[PDB]
C-alpha cells in the first residue's frame, strides 16, 4: 500500500528540499471495469436491418 | 632490499562480517520499493 511512506531525517544538502516541504522515501519494509450493455431502443419485437455478415440488406424481428 | 609484503584485510571474505550479530543488531531494517498506482480518491465530492 501507500501506507509505509514516511520522509526521511537526514538534511544531508546533497539533495535540498526547499520549503517547509521535505524529501520523500516512498518505501515499504522487505517482509513480504466497462459495463458493455444492450442498446436501448431495440425492444423485445422491434423490426431491424441486418447489414454485417452472412445476412446483408434482410430485415429481421428480434 | 624486499620485506613480506601485507594485505590489507585480515579475513579472505566480507560475508561473515556483515553476517555476524555484532554488525546485524545496528543496521536498520531492509527496505524495498512500492510500486505507484494509475488512477476518485476523495470520500465525498457530491457535497460540493
Amino acid at each position: 500500500e501507500l501506507l509505509f511512506i514516511s520522509p526521511i531525517a537526514k538534511k544531508d544538502i546533497k539533495r535540498p528540499s526547499w520549503r517547509g516541504i521535505p524529501r520523500i522515501s516512498f518505501t515499504r519494509p522487505a517482509v513480504a471495469a466497462k459495463a458493455v450493455e444492450t442498446r436501448a431502443n431495440l425492444k423485445v419485437g422491434t423490426v431491424v436491418i441486418i447489414v454485417g455478415g452472412e445476412h446483408q440488406g434482410k430485415r429481421a424481428v428480434v | 632490499r624486499f620485506s613480506l609484503p601485507r594485505s590489507i584485510m585480515t579475513n579472505a571474505d566480507i560475508e561473515a562480517v556483515i553476517t555476524s550479530d555484532a554488525v546485524q543488531s545496528v543496521l536498520n531494517e531492509k527496505k524495498e520499493v512500492v510500486p505507484l498506482p494509475k488512477c476518485l480518491s476523495v470520500g465525498a465530492c457530491e457535497d460540493w
